């Protein structure tokens, strides 16, 4: 296998789990009892670009599906974005900069910096039913942290 | 899932013959294998990590080869003190199981006394650094009920190294329970033991505490305590196990 890809969960600092709201639209809540299983598991693929001991470049998209997260300017604003890239041609190591995630790992909590946009990484608010939106404002009022949990297949 | 497959189950080799021996996994995780070294009777340990790293401490007769989707183990001479179950292992993903195991039997036509020695040296609990883990909790509990696992941590730095908990059946190969971060909110935890366990850390006694609710009978294994040294998730120590079995207490007069 040329590139290698994994399957993970992941969740805020708050222990928030990520759902999908509409066909491109992320929001992240508070997701406990026998409603667990509703969680979104994304596929991180191996690509090219920053790579160290701390930071991991990778891209994020939905399993299963040709839905992959997106880092663009909207209305002079740097704002994230579900694109449905090709089924066929995707996923491929050499991804466009816009889907490549920078994976750091500080302490215990993983940070995503966006590769098209540095020090701008995935942010999701405290409050509950909110949806996900990209902050340069690490660790501030929203949630710049997230956990990893790696599912079977 | 990613499963693993051995070759052969069993062998038999002289006194500094070059055992070999084959792993394979369902995925090509290029280079993420693991081997480890269990004694008959004692606890299990690292010989060699990464692929083709050896273990600071490891006798270097020891060897590893093998890229991709398979794998091989080399013993440049095998030794008496050698025999012993090999079970690879990867991690790279799930569900970070070992493989089917390998073991090596020395044959010797018979020169009397020919065995070996004991284990340890200048220092050895005694006046030195011991590392050492010991779990506790284990017994008979009846099914549906709950245990609470604790693992004694000694000689070494408990906010500075992270560790996690792996299980073992007698007669199976070694699969992991859960992982237990130093920091305090990552937490893996597969599918297949979701919910089935919960765990918890204590820097003041030293101690890990595996909290186990709603347990089966396929839950029935030896409970070792692991622990970690890098950012990748493999063990280079592991502690003497717990037997937890769950049974009814229900029994008549034989």
């Amino acid at each position: 296998a040329p590139v290698r890809s994994l399957n993970c969960t992941l969740r805020d600092s708050q222990q928030k789990s990520l759902v999908m709201s509409g066909p491109y639209e992320l929001k992240a809540l508070h997701l406990q009892g026998q409603d667990m299983e509703q969680q979104v598991v994304f596929s991180m693929s191996f690509v090219q670009g920053e790579e160290s001991n701390d930071k991991i470049p990778v891209a994020l998209g939905l399993k299963e599906k040709n839905l992959y997260l997106s880092c663009v300017l909207k209305d002079d604003k740097p704002t994230l974005q579900l694109e449905s890239v090709d089924p066929k041609n995707y996923p491929k190591k050499k991804m466009e900069k816009r889907f490549v995630f920078n994976k750091i790992e500080i302490n215990n909590k993983l940070e995503f910096e966006s590769a098209q946009f540095p020090n701008w990484y995935i942010s999701t608010s405290q409050a509950e039913n909110m949806p996900v939106f990209l902050g340069g404002t690490k660790g501030g009022q929203d949630i710049t942290d997230f956990t990893m949990q790696f599912v079977s297949s | 899932d990613i499963q693993m497959t051995q070759s052969p189950s069993s062998l038999s080799a002289s006194v500094g013959d070059r055992v070999t021996i084959t792993c394979r996994t369902s995925g090509n995780i290029h280079n993420y294998l693991t081997w480890y070294q269990q004694k008959p009777g004692k606890a299990p340990q690292l010989l060699i990590y990464n692929a083709k790293t050896l273990a600071d401490g490891v006798p270097s007769r020891f060897s590893g080869s093998g890229s991709g989707t398979q794998f091989t183990l080399t013993i440049s001479s095998l030794q008496p003190e050698d025999f012993a179950n090999y079970y690879c292992q990867h991690f790279w993903s799930l569900p970070f199981t070992f493989g089917q195991g390998t073991k090596v039997e020395i044959k010797r036509t018979g020169g009397g006394g020919s065995g070996g020695g004991g284990s340890g040296g200048g220092g050895s609990g005694g006046g030195g650094s011991e590392v050492q883990l010991v779990e506790s909790g284990g017994g008979l509990v009846q099914p549906g009920g709950s245990l609470r696992l604790s693992c004694a941590a000694s000689g070494f730095d408990f906010s500075r190294y992270d560790m996690s908990w792996v299980r073992q059946a007698p007669g199976k190969r070694l699969e992991w329970v859960a992982y237990i971060s130093s920091g305090g909110g990552s937490t893996y935890f597969p599918d297949t033991v979701k919910g089935r366990f919960t765990i918890s850390r204590d820097n003041a006694k030293n101690t890990l505490y595996l909290q186990m609710n709603s347990l089966r009978a396929e839950d029935t294994a030896v409970y070792y305590c692991a622990r970690q040294n890098k950012k990748l998730t493999w063990f280079d120590y592991w502690g003497q196990g717990t037997l937890v079995t769950v049974s009814s207490h229900h029994h008549h007069h034989h």
